[PDB]
């Protein structure tokens, strides 16, 4: 019925994945997405592997995923304990969109982050003070952190 | 053909079934269950759909 989605991008995205993000595992739920971002080469931040635990409702196709990273990566706008907020899915958004979309957003939000804190400011402020500051420990963060 | 709503196929007349004329076509047994739980928006709009 429309469950399907969640299988169908599933595979979609893992035998073709898009730019940076890949899908193929699921997590402990159907509704809960395992994909796996890489990294840019204008920013410090490497490919490895970076698990993103999506966690769709009822209303996959209608309702804004929940999307909560399972790695911790260093990003300004991707708070230790995994929240990460899309702008487009933020205050709702159009109906259904594809997860391509949404994986998409992380990807443009990788390159260059955005200074606009969301859960723990800690890492925008630093990130909106200095670059430097950021950079340094983010490209080592990302390195420690690829299993 | 498949609606991108829920990946699933869709009808022979549900093809020149759009409840938007943005070429955005969807089978019927996607359009209601966004009258369900959503407003009725377009997917790639947001605005309300004129269907009933
Ligand atoms: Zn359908
Ligand atoms: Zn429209």
């Amino acid at each position: 019925m429309a469950l399907k989605r969640i299988h169908k991008e599933l595979n979609d995205l893992a035998r073709d994945p898009p730019a940076q993000c890949s899908a193929g595992p699921v997590g402990d739920d159907m509704f809960h997405w395992q994909a796996t971002i890489m990294g840019p080469n204008d920013s410090p931040y490497q490919g490895g592997v970076f698990f993103l635990t999506i966690h769709f409702p009822t209303d996959y196709p209608f309702k804004p995923p929940k999307v909560a990273f399972t790695t911790r990566i260093y990003h300004p706008n991707i708070n230790s304990n995994g929240s990460i907020c899309l702008d487009i899915l933020r205050s709702q958004w159009s109906p259904a969109l594809t997860i391509s979309k949404v994986l998409l957003s992380i990807c443009s939000l990788l390159c260059d982050p955005n200074p606009d804190d969301p859960l723990v400011p800690e890492i925008a402020r630093i990130y909106k003070t200095d670059r430097e500051k950021y950079n340094r420990i983010a490209r080592e963060w990302t390195q420690k952190y690829a299993m | 053909v498949e609606c991108p709503l829920c990946m699933e196929p869709l009808e022979i007349d549900d093809i020149n079934f759009f409840p938007c004329t943005c070429g955005y076509q969807i089978c019927r047994f996607c359009w209601h269950r966004i009258r369900t739980d959503e407003n009725g928006l377009c997917p790639a709009c947001r605005k309300p759909y004129p269907e009933d």
